[PDB]
C-alpha cells in the first residue's frame, strides 16, 4: 500500500491510464474452493460428504425393521505427508472414519428397538486430499482435475428446424435433464402429434405417460383444452360466445343475438367486430345444428334411459349424433376449443394415435418399451414407472435442476423437490404447446446460463456416492439374515467397494491428469481449464466450439488449442468466478444515476442479459462522470452507442475479456487473433532456464502468475530475516503479527533440485539477504522461471530483423555463439530411471555387482552393492544398477562350444538385466533411492541410505527445535524484563532455569505461562515427529507382486541449445534455431556490440502480429534506460544524479497511472533500485490498456536512441555496412521444450513384436518409422516398385527376408529375396480358420 | 505369453474358443446320457451361439469377455476394422532403417542434397558400416566391428563418408499428398541433431521451419538405390505433375533479394556510366564505387539458340542497371538478357526458371536454380531490409474517410427512423457505405505507400516505386499481400458474427493502431472459425484423395 | 460416382482393403472368385512388385508366361 519491500528492490514502469478498481483475484480460486466444499462439515444438506451421506442413508432392511443410519464423519490425519507420499509413490490421502448406528425394531411393533449398537467410526475408504496449490498426489505424481462444462439440468426447449423431413415447418421438442436419473423427452412430429421418449428409446405417443399418472381421457382433454359449452335451449342448439373466440377466424354462419347482427357470413372478425361483441357483452348466441359436425365433445355422454354410451370422450360429433344425444335429454354438450393458429388442437389428435386406454395399460405399454420381448407384469410396471422419475432414490435434479426447471417454467419457488410431480410433467407439456402456439421461444445450448461448471469437489461427491449405493445392496443384504447383537456396523460396510469408486476417478479418469508442470504459467493455466466434452456427455457439432456472446468476461476468446478440439477447451477468464449455483459470472461496476460507482457486482450469464453494460475502455473524470455524452456499450448480446445516463454497469478492467495466458502478451491489441491464440498457446511450453531472467517487456500479471502458483515461497508473516541459507529461510515474526503463546519464527524450507512432471528442473533460490526486513505477502524465494517474485519464462535478448544469408529462411532462427556461451538458454532436465529385480519361475533376479562379460572399467563406477555412487558423472551405456536374472542351460552350439574350450570361459547361469544409461543422454547422478520388499534383507547400499536418511532427519528435526527454542526464550527474555527487568542479571544463569522466575500480578505472568505451555509441547512434539519419521524410514516399502526390490537413479542432464530446438516469442512466432554463428560473423552496430539473434523480417507481414515489432522497439528502449543508468552507476555519479534521471523515467510525459518516488530513501534504498534497473528498465504494457507509439518513441528519446527503432548494422564478415537500417531491439524469447534431442530417433535393426513380426522399440531405441498408405501411393506414383517392396517386405513384415537381407548388407551384395510378408501370411490363417478355404493357385 | 510381475496376458479368441469347445463337449456327453429333448435342444442352441461369437461377434447378443466388460474381439474383428484391413491401411506397418527429427535450413546445400545428423547416419547405415569395416580389414570380425562403431572409434567416421557418398536417403514429410512428399537426396554428414533441407524443396513438401519434423529411409537394395536416384531424386522431379510449371520456384527471402537486386532508383552512385561487362559491374559494386541499382548502360553478350540446335551470339549495349548486370552472370547461355532486365518479382522469377528448363533442359535448370537461391539469399542479406513500426504507413486522409462514411451511416439511420427505408434496406445500405470506405482507405494507403519515394535527379523531382521495406515484400512476391498490408495500415474489414451475418460496424482501426476490446473480441470469431475450417477442410480434402486413388 | 465405381473391383483382395471386409469375403467365397493379382493394391497386400513402374517389366514378363505353353 504505496509500495512493498520486494517492490523497493525493482519497480516496473507501467504505461496505461485506466485505474485498476479490482485486482486479479486468487487465480487458483476454482480448484481450491471446489474441493473445500466436498470435504467439510456442513451442518445441513449442502453438497459435501455430509449431503451424499444423507442421500443413501439410512438404509433399512426389507420390512425387517432393522435400520443402519449415519451419525457423522471425519478425516483422519494423512498416512504419509505430501513429500513422503510422493517419494514412496502411494496417494496423498486421508482416512474417512464415519460413526454408524445400527437399530433393530421389535418385530410386530409399535416400533421400538430391541438393541442398537453404535459402531465407533467404522473406516470406509481413503479419500484423496488436495495440495495447498490445488493438485492431488495420486501415485507420487502431481495431478489436476479439470473443470467440466455441461448443460445445466432442468427443462430446455429446442427447435430442430430445417434438416428434419426437408419440408420446413420446423419442429418443437422439450427435454427434462436431471442431475441423476432417466431423461424425459417430449417432441412433436410432422403431423402435430405430441410424442415422449425415455432416454433415446422408442418413441411413444405423449398422452400415454399421463395415463400412467392416473388421468382418464376426460381429464387429459379437460387439462389441455378449454370447454366450448353447447346449449339446447328452446329447440335447436344455442352456444356460449366469448367475444375473443372470433379473433383469427372467418364467420362460418350468421352470428346474431340481441336483435342485432354483429357479423355477417364471410366477413372475418377483426378487432372491430370483436370490439362490438366485447363492449356489447354478447354471452349467448343461436347456432345451427350443423356447426358441431367438427367440434370434439369434451366429457363422456351416455343416454340416461338405456344407460348406454352415446359417444365416448374425444370423438367428433356429427349432425346425426347431435340427434342421438339431443333426444336423450341433454341440455349441455361440452366441446373442445380448437384453433389452428392460437390454441392448437394437438393433444386431441395425439390421443387417436395412442394404442393404450387405462393406467395399467399405459404402464404395461411403457414397461414393454423399456425392456421389450419379455412379458410385462403389474407389480413390475407400476414399480418401474414409479422408480423412473418419481423415486427420491433413482432421480434427482438437485437444487440447480429444480431451480432452472421451476425458473424456466416461470414459477415462483427457486428451490424445491428433487423429483417430478404430475404438475411438473403436465406443466412442461403445457410450455411445449405454448411455444408451438407462437408464445415463447426456444433456448440455445451455447448460452452460458444453460452451461454449468463442475470441478473436482462435485465430481468426487458423485463418485463417493456411487460407493455408497454399491455398499447399500450389501447392507440390506446382510440386514436381510442378520443375527441380533452379533453383527455390528462393521462386518457389513466394506472398504474396497466404497474406496474403489473414488480411487478409480483420481486413478484413471479423463479429468485427473498430470499437471503440466514445465512451467509456472503451465501449472496455473492447467488448474484453470474448462472442458465441453469428456466423460459425462457427447465424448456434426461446430456450434458449441464457436465463440459466444456470453463468453465475454467468463471464457477466454483467444486461448484455446488450435487443432482437433478448437473451442472445446477454452480457459477461465482473468476475473471469472464459479457462480453460487455453478454458472460463470464476471465483475462489474455499478453505475447509479450518472456516476460510475466503485461497488463491484457479479453477474451470471443470464443476469447480465437485460442490463446495459458500459465498456472497460471509457473516459471518466473527477466525480467519475462519463466524459463523452455517449459511450460504447453492450446491452443484450450486442454493442452499440448508448446514451450518457443509461448504462447500468461498466467493465471492471480492460483485461476481463481474456485469460491469464493472453494477459501476459504485451501489445496484444496489436496481434491478429490467429497468431495470438498460437502465442498464448505456446507460452506454456517454455522450459525454465538455468539463470532465471525476467521479461523486460511485460503486462503486469507476471507477479500474480508467479505468486498465486505455488512455485515460489511467500512470506507467511512479516519480520526480519534471522537466517538465510540456500536451504532454508528463517524469519523472526513481528510482534504485531505474532500470536501470544509459543511465540514463534517461521521456518521456510526451500525446494532443491528436483524432478518436475515434464522432467524439467524445479528448484527454489533465496531472493532476500541476511537480516533484511520482509513484510507479509512478500516474495521470500524464487521458484523455477521466476525473478524477484515476477514471472520470467525465458530470457530477453538483442534481436535484429534482416535476412542473413538465408539462415533464417522460414521461421529458422540464427543465434550468435554468444547466446550458447553465456549459458543463458541452457536447460536442466531430471530423468528418473528405474531398476526392478523381479521373480521369474526360473529364479529371482539379483542386484549384485557381478555382471557377466564386462570389464573392470565397466564395474568401476559401481559400488560393492552394484549401484552407482552419488555424484558419479555418467554417459550413454554406463551401468546405473547391476542386475542379473537366472536363465539356465543356455544350450549353445558346436562352434560356440569350441570357442569356450579354446578361451576357457565358464558361461554363467545368469543373464544380464542391468539398468544402463539411455543411449546418448549423459548427466550426473544426483540421487539413488532403494525400495525393498518388506521381509527381504536390506542390502549394503540400501542400508547406508537408511542410516543416512535417519541422520539427515535428526539434524533437520533438531534444527527446527533449536531455532524454535531460541525464538521462544528470546521472547521470555523480553517479557521478564518488563516488570522485573534484570538485563545483565538474567542472561548469566543457564537459559533453561529462566522458567522458574514468576512475575508480579499482571497479564504478563499469564503470558509467561503461555510460553511455558507451548515450550513443553514443542519439546515433546519434536519427540513425536522424530519417532514417526524414523518408523517411516525403517518400514519396508510395499511393492508389487513378484518384485523383490526396485532402484530409482536420478540423473541431472544439462542440455544447452542446438540447431533443431524450438524457440518462440509471445506473439505467435515459432522458430527452429538453424545455425549457431560465431560472435565474429554476427551483424553489429557502430558501437561494436553484436546482436544475439537475427530473425527473418519476412515472417511479420504475412502473419499479422505487429506487437512483436512494438515489443522489439520498446524492448530496445527499455534496454536504453538501463544502459544510461549503467553508465551513471559505473561513473558513481551520486545518489542525486541518479535520483533525478530515474524520476524522469517514471513519469514519461502525461496521464499515466504509475505515480512514484523521492519518498524512497535517497541513499540505501535508491542505489539498490538503480542497481536492479541497470540490466534494462522493466516496463509494463497493460493488455488493452498498454503503451502507445508516442510513449515508446519518447522513452527512446530518454534512451539517447533514435525513434525509428532501426540502426546501422555491419555484416561481421565483410565488415561493410548494411544498406538501409535494420530494426534492432530486445524481444523476449522463450525456449519451448520440443528440444531436438528428444525428438530425434533413428533405427537400423531393432526388436520386433510377437503377434506380427514388425519393428517395435523395446530398449527405448525406438521402433522404426511408420510407412503409411499415403506414403505408399507416393512410391506408386513414382515408378519405384522395388523401393516399395523392400519397404513392406524385407524392412518390416518378413520374418526371413530381414535376416537374409542383413547378412547381405554386410556381405557387400545388395539384394533382397523378399518372400511373403507375415502380415498376409497371418491373414491367410485367419480367413482359413473361418469356414473360408483360401489357397494360392498355380505356378 | 507371460508378462512382467508374473501376470499372463492372452488374445480374446481363447476365451471364445474355450466356450465353443466346452458346450460342444457337454453336448457330446448329453447324448450318451440320453438327456430329454428340452435339454439337447438348449445345448445345441448354446453351441450355435458360441460358434457365432467366435466367428463374427456382434451379430447376435454381443458376448462380453471374461471378467472384462469390453466385448471380446472375434475372428471377424481381427481381419476387419476401420477401415477394411489393419495390415496395409493407414497405418500401415512400421519399417526398419528409418528415423526422423526436427528440420532446419541449410542454405548451403546444393539442390540435390541434405544435411543428415552424424549420429542418425551411424545408426542408420550400421550394417553397411560393419561390412565395410571388415571388408577393408579395419575390424577382425563382425563382432569387433560392432565394438568399434559402438565405441565410435575415430576411424569409423571416415568409413561412414564412404558408405554415404553415392547412397541416397529418402526424406518424407507429414501429410504426404502428391508423390513429391517423398524425395531422395544425397546425404551430407552434419554435426548436430537436426536434418537440413534444401530451401527450394521446402515448397513441394509444404515444410516450414517452425518445427516441422521429417523422416529418413535408407534405400537398401540396389534396385532401390537406382530407383531413388533415377525417380524419386530431387533433381529428377523439378516440375509439379499437376501442371507442368516448376515447383522449385524461389521462395521468399531469395525472391526479395533478386527483387532488391534488379530494381532501379532514380539517382544512384554510378548513374549514367558505362561498363564493359557484368564482371566490372560487380567490381564496381563490391568495391563501393557504384550503387547496386542505378540506371547504367553496359555491354552484354547474349545468346539465342535460334539456329537449328546451335547457340548464336549477339552482343550489344543494353540500357540496364548495375544489379541486373551482376545477376546476368548466373543466367546460362541461350536465354536472352531480356529475362533479367525487368524488375524481377517472384512471378517473373518463376517464368525465368520455366523458360530455362524449356530451352537448355534439365541439367542447366538445376545448376541455375541453385544459383538463384544462393544469390537471392546473399544480396538480400546485404540489403538490410527490415520491418520497423514506422515502416507501416497509415494514410493521412484516413480519419477523414471514416468520418465521411460515418455520416452516410447516420443518414440511412435518419431514413429508417423516418420509415423512408425498411430495416433490411437500411442494413444493406449501411453495410455498403462502410464497404465503400474500406475500399477507399485501402486504395488510399496503397497509393501513398506504393510510389511515395519521391526523389531528385540533377533536377527538381521524379517519383518511383517506393523502396519502403514492407512494400518491397508485397511487390516482389516474397510475403504479404495487398489484403494483409491493408490490415496493417488502412482499416481492416467488417467482421462477421458466428451466425454468418456481417457486423455493420466494421473494425475502423488496424494493427499499427490498437484494436480495442470490442474490435478484438469481434475479430475472435473469424480467427476461431478460420482455424477450424482449415483443420476440417484439411481432413476433408484427404478423404477426397482417398476416394480418388481408390477409383483410379 | 467415384465412390460408387470403386465398389466394383475384379480383385477381391483389393475390395477387402477399403470396403466392408466381411461382406466382400463371403460374396467372393460363394462364387469361388479367383484373384489374379494384376492390380496395385493387392500386390502390395501380398507383398510383391507393383504391376506398374519398375515392376511393370516383371508382371508383363510373367503374364505372357501365363496362359502360354
Ligand atoms: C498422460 C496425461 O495425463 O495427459 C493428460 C493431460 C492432458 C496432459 O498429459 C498434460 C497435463 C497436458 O494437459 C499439457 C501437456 C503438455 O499436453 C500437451 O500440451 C500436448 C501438446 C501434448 C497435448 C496433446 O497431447 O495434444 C497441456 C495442456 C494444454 C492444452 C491446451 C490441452 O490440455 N489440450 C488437451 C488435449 C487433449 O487431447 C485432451 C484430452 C482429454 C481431456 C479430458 C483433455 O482435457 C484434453 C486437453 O485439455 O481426453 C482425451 C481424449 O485423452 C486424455 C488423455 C490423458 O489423460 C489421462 C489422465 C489419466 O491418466 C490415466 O487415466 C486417465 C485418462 C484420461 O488418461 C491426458 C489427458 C484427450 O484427448
Ligand atoms: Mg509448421
Amino acid at each position: 500500500m504505496v509500495y512493498s519491500y520486494t517492490e523497493k528492490k525493482r519497480i516496473r514502469k507501467d504505461f496505461g491510464k485506466r485505474p485498476q478498481v479490482l485486482d486479479v483475484p486468487y487465480l487458483l480460486s476454482i480448484q481450491l474452493d471446489s474441493f473445500q466444499k466436498f470435504i467439510e462439515q456442513d451442518p445441513e444438506g449442502q453438497y459435501g460428504l455430509e449431503a451424499a451421506f444423507r442421500s443413501v442413508f439410512p438404509i433399512q432392511s426389507y420390512s425387517g425393521n432393522s435400520e443402519l443410519q449415519y451419525v457423522s464423519y471425519r478425516l483422519g490425519e494423512p498416512v504419509f505427508d505430501v513429500q513422503e507420499c510422493q517419494i514412496r509413490g502411494v496417494t496423498y490421502s486421508a482416512p474417512l472414519r464415519v460413526k454408524l448406528r445400527l437399530v433393530i425394531y421389535e418385530r410386530e411393533a409399535p416400533e421400538g428397538t430391541v438393541k442398537d449398537i453404535k459402531e465407533q467410526e467404522v473406516y470406509m475408504g481413503e479419500i484423496p486430499l488436495m495440495t495447498d496449490n490445488g493438485t492431488f498426489v495420486i501415485n507420487g505424481t502431481e495431478r489436476v482435475i479439470v473443470s467440466q462444462l455441461h448443460r445445466s439440468p432442468g427443462v430446455f426447449f429446442d427447435s430442430d428446424k430445417g434438416k428434419t423431413h426437408s419440408s420446413g415447418k420446423v419442429l418443437y421438442n422439450a427435454r427434462i435433464i436431471p442431475y441423476r436419473g432417466s431423461w424425459l423427452d417430449f417432441e412433436f412430429d410432422p403431423k402435430d402429434n405430441l410424442f415422449v421418449r425415455i432416454d433415446r428409446r422408442r418413441k411413444l405417443p405423449a398422452t400415454i405417460i399421463l395415463r400412467a399418472l392416473n388421468y382418464t381421457t376426460e381429464q387429459i382433454l379437460d387439462l389441455f383444452f378449454e370447454k366450448v359449452i353447447f346449449e339446447i335451449r328452446d329447440n335447436k342448439l344455442q352456444m356460449e360466445l366469448v367475444p375473443e373466440r372470433l379473433r383469427g377466424e372467418t364467420a362460418s354462419f350468421d352470428i346474431e343475438a340481441n336483435g342485432k347482427v354483429y357479423v355477417e357470413k364471410g366477413r372475418r372478425i377483426t378487432a372491430r367486430h370483436i370490439r362490438q361483441l366485447e363492449k356489447d357483452d354478447v354471452k349467448l348466441i343461436e347456432v345451427p345444428v350443423e356447426y358441431i359436425a367438427g367440434k370434439v365433445v369434451a366429457k363422456d355422454y351416455i343416454d340416461e334411459s338405456t344407460g348406454e354410451l352415446i359417444c365416448a370422450a374425444n370423438m367428433e360429433l356429427s349432425l346425426d349424433l347431435l340427434a342421438k344425444l339431443s333426444q336423450s335429454g341433454h341440455k349441455r354438450i361440452e366441446t373442445l376449443f380448437t384453433n389452428d393458429l392460437d390454441h392448437g388442437p394437438y393433444i386431441s389428435e395425439t390421443l387417436r394415435v395412442d394404442p393404450t386406454n387405462d393406467r395399467l395399460s399405459a404402464l404395461v405399454e411403457i414397461y414393454r418399451m423399456m425392456r421389450p420381448g419379455e412379458p410385462p407384469t403389474r407389480e413390475a410396471a407400476e414399480s418401474l414407472f414409479e422408480n423412473l422419475f418419481f423415486s427420491e432414490d433413482r432421480y434427482d435434479l438437485s437444487a440447480v435442476g429444480r431451480m432452472k426447471f421451476n425458473r424456466s417454467l416461470l414459477r415462483e419457488e427457486i428451490e424445491g423437490s428433487g423429483i417430478l410431480s404430475k404438475d411438473d410433467i403436465i406443466d412442461v407439456m403445457k410450455k411445449l404447446i405454448d411455444i408451438r402456439n407462437g408464445k415463447g421461444e426456444v433456448d440455445d445450448i451455447d448460452h452460458l446460463g444453460n452451461r454449468r461448471i463442475r470441478s473436482v469437489g462435485e465430481m468426487a461427491e458423485n463418485q463417493f456416492r456411487v460407493g455408497l449405493v454399491r455398499v447399500e445392496r450389501a447392507v440390506k443384504e446382510r440386514l436381510s439374515l442378520g443375527d441380533l447383537d452379533t453383527l455390528m456396523p462393521q462386518d457389513m460396510i466394506n472398504a474396497k467397494p466404497i474406496s474403489a469408486a473414488v480411487k478409480e476417478f483420481f486413478g484413471s479418469s479423463q479429468l485427473s491428469q498430470f499437471m503440466d508442470q514445465n512451467n509456472p504459467l503451465s501449472e496455473i493455466t492447467h488448474k484453470r481449464r474448462i472442458l465441453a466434452l469428456g466423460p459425462g456427455g457427447l465424448t456434426a457439432g461446430f456450434e458449441v466450439r464457436d465463440v459466444h456472446p456470453t463468453h465475454y468476461g467468463r471464457v477466454c476468446p483467444i486461448e484455446t488449442p488450435e487443432g482437433p478440439n478448437i473451442g472445446l477447451i477454452n480457459s477461465l477468464s482473468v476475473y471469472a468466478q464459479t457462480n453460487e449455483y455453478g454458472f460463470l459470472e464476471t465483475p462489474y461496476r455499478k453505475v447509479t444515476d450518472g456516476v460510475v460507482t466503485d461497488e463491484i457486482h457479479y453477474l451470471s450469464a443470464i443476469e447480465e442479459g437485460n442490463y446495459v453494460i458500459a465498456q472497460a475502455n471509457s473516459n471518466l473524470d473527477e466525480e467519475g462522470h462519463f466524459v463523452e455524452d455517449l459511450v460504447t456499450c453492450r446491452s443484450k448480446g450486442e454493442s452499440s452507442l448508448f446514451s450518457r445516463d443509461q448504462v447500468d454497469y461498466m467493465d471492471v478492467s480492460t483485461q476481463q475479456v481474456v485469460s491469464v495466458g493472453a494477459s501476459l502478451i504485451p501489445f496484444l491489441e496489436h496481434d491478429d487473433a490467429n497468431r495470438a491464440l498460437m502465442g498464448a498457446n505456446m507460452q506454456r511450453q517454455a522450459v525454465p532456464t538455468l539463470r532465471a531472467d525476467k521479461p523486460l517487456v511485460g503486462t503486469g500479471m507476471e507477479r500474480a502468475v508467479a505468486v498465486d502458483s505455488g512455485v515460489t515461497a511467500v512470506a507467511k508473516r512479516g519480520g526480519v530475516v534471522q537466517y538465510v541459507d540456500a536451504s532454508r529461510i528463517v524469519i523472526k515474526v513481528n510482534e504485531d503479527e505474532m500470536y501470544p503463546g509459543e511465540a514463534g519464527i517461521d521456518i521456510y524450507n526451500l525446494t532443491k533440485y528436483t524432478r518436475s512432471n515434464q522432467n524439467t528442473c524445479i528448484n527454489q533460490m533465496p531472493c532476500v539477504s541476511l537480516g533484511e526486513p520482509v513484510e507479509r505477502g512478500d516474495v521470500l524465494a524464487d521458484g523455477p522461471s521466476t525473478d524477484l517474485g515476477e514471472l520470467a519464462l525465458g530470457q530477453n535478448m538483442r534481436v535484429a530483423f534482416m535476412p542473413w544469408n538465408g539462415y533464417n529462411f522460414e521461421d529458422s532462427i540464427l543465434v550468435s555463439e554468444r547466446v550458447v556461451q553465456e549459458d543463458r538458454f541452457t536447460t536442466i532436465h531430471i530423468q528418473e530411471l528405474a531398476c526392478v529385480s523381479r521373480d521369474t519361475k526360473l529364479g529371482p533376479e539379483e542386484i549384485t555387482a557381478d555382471i557377466p562379460n564386462v570389464g573392470e572399467a565397466a564395474l568401476s563406477k559401481l559400488d560393492e552393492s552394484g549401484i552407482v555412487y552419488i555424484g558419479a558423472e555418467v554417459t550413454g551405456g554406463d551401468i546405473l544398477v547391476g542386475k542379473v536374472t537366472p536363465k539356465g542351460e543356455t544350450q549353445l552350439t558346436p562352434e560356440e562350444k569350441l570357442l569356450r574350450a579354446i578361451f576357457g570361459e565358464k558361461a554363467s547361469d545368469v543373464k544380464d538385466s542391468s539398468l544402463r544409461v539411455p543411449n546418448g543422454v549423459s548427466g550426473t547422478v544426483i540421487d539413488v533411492q532403494v525400495f525393498t520388499r518388506d521381509g527381504v534383507e536390506k542390502d549394503k547400499r540400501a542400508l547406508e541410505i537408511e542410516e543416512m536418511q535417519l541422520k539427515q532427519a535428526k539434524k533437520d528435526l533438531s534444527e527446527e527445535l533449536q531455532i524454535l527454542e531460541a525464538g521462544l526464550f528470546s521472547r521470555i527474555r523480553a517479557v521478564l524484563v518488563a516488570g522485573g527487568v534484570e538485563a545483565e542479571k538474567l542472561d548469566k544463569l543457564p537459559r533453561d532455569r529462566w522458567l522458574e522466575l514468576g512475575l508480579t500480578d499482571e497479564e504478563k505472568q499469564n503470558q509467561l505461562e503461555q510460553l511455558a505451555e507451548q515450550y513443553d509441547e514443542l519439546k515433546h512434539e519434536f519427540e513425536k515427529k522424530l519417532e514417526a519419521k524414523r518408523r517411516k524410514i525403517t518400514q519396508g516399502d510395499d511393492l508389487a507382486p513378484g518384485v523383490l526390490k526396485i532402484v530409482k537413479v536420478y540423473l541431472a542432464v544439462k542440455r544447452r541449445i542446438q540447431p533443431g530446438d524450438k524457440m518462440a516469442g509471445r506473439h505467435g512466432n515459432k522458430g527452429v534455431i538453424s545455425k549457431i554463428n560465431p560472435i565474429e560473423d554476427m551483424p553489429y552496430d557502430e558501437n561494436g556490440t553484436p546482436v544475439d539473434i537475427v530473425l527473418n523480417p519476412l515472417g511479420v507481414p504475412s502473419r499479422m502480429n505487429i506487437g512483436q515489432i512494438l515489443e522489439t522497439h520498446l524492448g530496445m528502449a527499455a534496454k536504453g534506460i538501463g544502459d544510461k543508468i549503467n553508465a551513471m552507476l559505473k561513473q558513481q555519479q551520486e545518489v542525486a544524479k541518479l535520483r533525478e534521471f530515474i524520476q524522469r523515467a517514471y513519469d514519461l510525459g502525461a496521464d499515466v497511472r504509475q505515480k512514484v518516488d523521492l519518498s524512497t530513501f535517497s541513499d540505501e534504498e535508491v542505489m539498490r533500485l538503480a542497481e536492479n534497473l541497470r540490466k534494462g528498465m522493466p516496463i509494463a504494457t497493460p493488455v488493452f490498456d498498454g503503451a502507445k507509439e508516442a510513449e515508446i518513441k519518447e522513452l527512446l528519446k530518454l534512451g539517447d536512441l533514435p525513434t525509428s527503432g532501426q540502426i546501422r548494422l555491419y555484416d561481421g564478415r565483410t565488415g561493410e555496412q548494411f544498406e538501409r537500417p535494420v530494426t534492432v531491439g530486445y524481444m523476449y524469447m522463450l525456449k519451448l521444450n520440443h528440444l531436438v534431442d528428444d525428438k530425434m530417433h533413428a533405427r537400423s535393426t531393432g526388436s520386433y513384436s510377437l503377434v506380427t513380426q514388425q519393428p517395435l522399440g523395446g530398449k527405448a531405441q525406438f521402433g522404426g518409422q511408420r510407412f503409411g498408405e499415403m506414403e505408399v501411393w507416393a512410391l506408386e506414383a513414382y515408378g519405384a516398385a522395388y523401393t516399395l517392396q523392400e519397404m513392406l517386405t524385407v524392412k518390416s513384415d518378413d520374418v526371413n527376408g530381414r535376416t537374409k537381407m542383413y547378412k547381405n548388407i554386410v556381405d557387400g551384395n545388395h539384394q533382397m529375396e523378399p518372400g511373403m510378408p507375415e502380415s498376409f501370411n497371418v491373414l491367410l490363417k485367419e480367413i482359413r480358420s473361418l469356414g473360408i478355404n483360401i489357397e494360392l493357385e498355380d505356378e | 505369453v507371460p508378462l512382467d510381475g508374473g501376470r499372463f496376458a492372452t488374445s480374446d479368441l481363447n476365451d471364445l474358443y474355450r466356450r465353443v469347445i466346452n458346450r460342444n463337449n457337454r453336448l457330446k456327453r448329453l447324448l450318451d446320457l440320453a438327456a430329454p429333448d428340452i435339454i439337447v435342444r438348449n445345448e445345441k442352441r448354446m453351441l450355435q451361439e458360441a460358434v457365432d461369437a467366435l466367428l463374427d461377434n456382434g451379430r447376435r447378443g454381443r458376448a462380453i469377455t471374461g471378467s472384462n466388460k469390453r466385448p471380446l474381439k472375434s475372428l471377424a474383428d481381427m481381419i476387419k476394422g476401420k477401415q477394411g484391413r489393419f495390415r496395409q491401411n493407414l497405418l500401415g506397418k512400421r519399417v526398419d532403417y528409418s528415423g526422423r527429427s526436427v528440420i532446419t535450413v541449410g542454405p548451403y546445400l546444393r539442390l540435390h542434397q541434405c544435411g543428415l545428423p552424424k549420429k542418425m547416419a551411424l545408426e542408420l547405415f550400421k550394417p553397411f558400416i560393419y561390412g565395410k569395416l571388415e571388408l577393408r580389414g579395419l575390424a577382425t570380425t563382425i563382432k569387433a566391428a560392432k565394438k568399434m562403431v559402438e565405441r565410435e572409434e575415430a576411424v569409423v567416421w571416415d568409413i561412414l563418408d564412404e558408405v554415404i557418398r553415392e547412397h541416397p536417403v529418402l526424406l518424407n514429410r507429414a501429410p504426404t499428398l502428391h508423390r513429391l512428399g517423398i524425395q531422395a537426396f544425397e546425404p551430407v554428414l552434419i554435426e548436430g541433431k537436426a536434418i537440413q533441407l534444401h530451401p527450394l524443396v521446402c515448397a513441394a513438401y509444404n515444410a516450414d521451419f517452425d518445427g516441422d519434423q521429417m523422416a529418413v529411409h535408407v534405400p537398401l537394395t540396389l534396385e532401390a538405390q537406382l530407383e531413388a536416384r533415377a525417380l524419386m531424386m530431387s533433381t529428377n522431379n523439378i516440375l509439379s505433375p499437376a501442371n507442368g510449371e516448376p515447383i522449385i520456384v524461389p521462395s521468399q527471402d531469395v525472391v526479395l533479394g533478386l527483387y532488391y537486386m534488379t530494381r532501379d532508383c532514380v539517382n544512384a552512385k554510378g548513374e549514367g556510366m558505362v561498363l564493359t561487362g557484368p564482371k566490372e559491374a560487380e567490381r564496381l559494386y563490391r568495391s563501393g564505387l557504384a550503387s547496386l541499382h542505378a540506371r547504367v548502360k553496359v555491354r552484354i553478350t547474349e545468346y539465342e539458340k535460334d539456329a537449328n540446335g546451335e547457340l548464336v551470339a549477339k552482343t550489344s549495349l543494353k540500357d540496364t542497371t548495375v544489379g541486373r548486370a551482376i545477376l546476368w552472370m548466373i543466367v546460362p547461355k541461350g536465354l536472352p538478357y531480356s529475362i533479367v532486365n525487368q524488375a524481377l518479382g517472384k512471378k517473373a522469377i518463376s517464368k525465368m526458371l520455366n523458360t530455362c528448363y524449356r530451352i537448355l533442359g534439365l541439367k542447366p535448370t538445376v545448376i541455375f536454380a541453385d544459383q538463384i537461391m544462393y544469390t537471392g539469399f546473399a544480396y538480400a542479406a546485404r540489403s538490410g531490409a527490415s520491418v520497423g513500426i514506422d515502416d507501416m504507413v497509415i494514410p493521412e486522409k484516413k480519419h477523414e474517410i471514416i468520418s465521411e462514411a460515418e455520416a452516410e451511416v447516420a443518414e440511412i439511420q435518419e431514413q429508417f427512423q423516418s420509415g423512408l427505408v425498411t430495416a433490411g434496406e437500411r442494413y444493406n445500405k449501411v453495410i455498403d457505405i462502410w464497404a465503400a470506405a474500406n475500399d477507399r482507405v485501402s486504395k488510399a494507403m496503397m497509393d501513398n505507400l506504393q510510389t511515395e519515394t519521391v526523389i531528385n535527379r540533377d533536377g527538381q523531382e521524379e517519383k518511383q516505386v517506393s523502396f519502403n521495406s514492407i512494400y518491397m515484400m508485397a511487390d516482389s512476391g516474397a510475403r504479404g499481400s495487398a489484403a494483409q498490408i491493408r490490415q496493417l495500415a488502412g482499416m481492416r474489414g467488417l467482421m462477421a458474427k458466428p451466425d454468418g451475418s456481417i457486423i455493420e460496424t466494421p473494425i475502423t482501426a488496424n494493427f499499427r493502431e490498437g484494436l480495442n476490446v470490442l474490435q478484438y473480441f469481434i475479430s475472435t470469431h473469424g480467427a476461431r472459425k478460420g482455424l477450424a475450417d482449415t483443420a476440417l477442410k484439411t481432413a476433408n480434402s484427404g478423404y477426397l484423395t482417398r476416394r480418388l486413388v481408390d477409383v483410379a | 460416382g467415384i465412390t460408387k465405381a470403386s465398389l466394383a473391383t475384379e480383385s477381391f483382395i483389393s475390395a477387402a482393403s477399403f470396403q466392408e471386409t466381411t461382406r466382400v469375403l463371403t460374396e467372393a467365397a460363394v462364387a469361388g472368385k479367383r484373384d489374379e493379382l494384376r492390380g496395385l493394391k493387392e500386390n502390395v497386400i501380398v507383398g510383391r512388385l507393383i504391376p506398374a513402374g519398375t515392376g511393370y517389366a516383371y508382371h508383363q514378363d510373367r503374364m505372357r508366361r501365363r496362359a502360354a505353353g
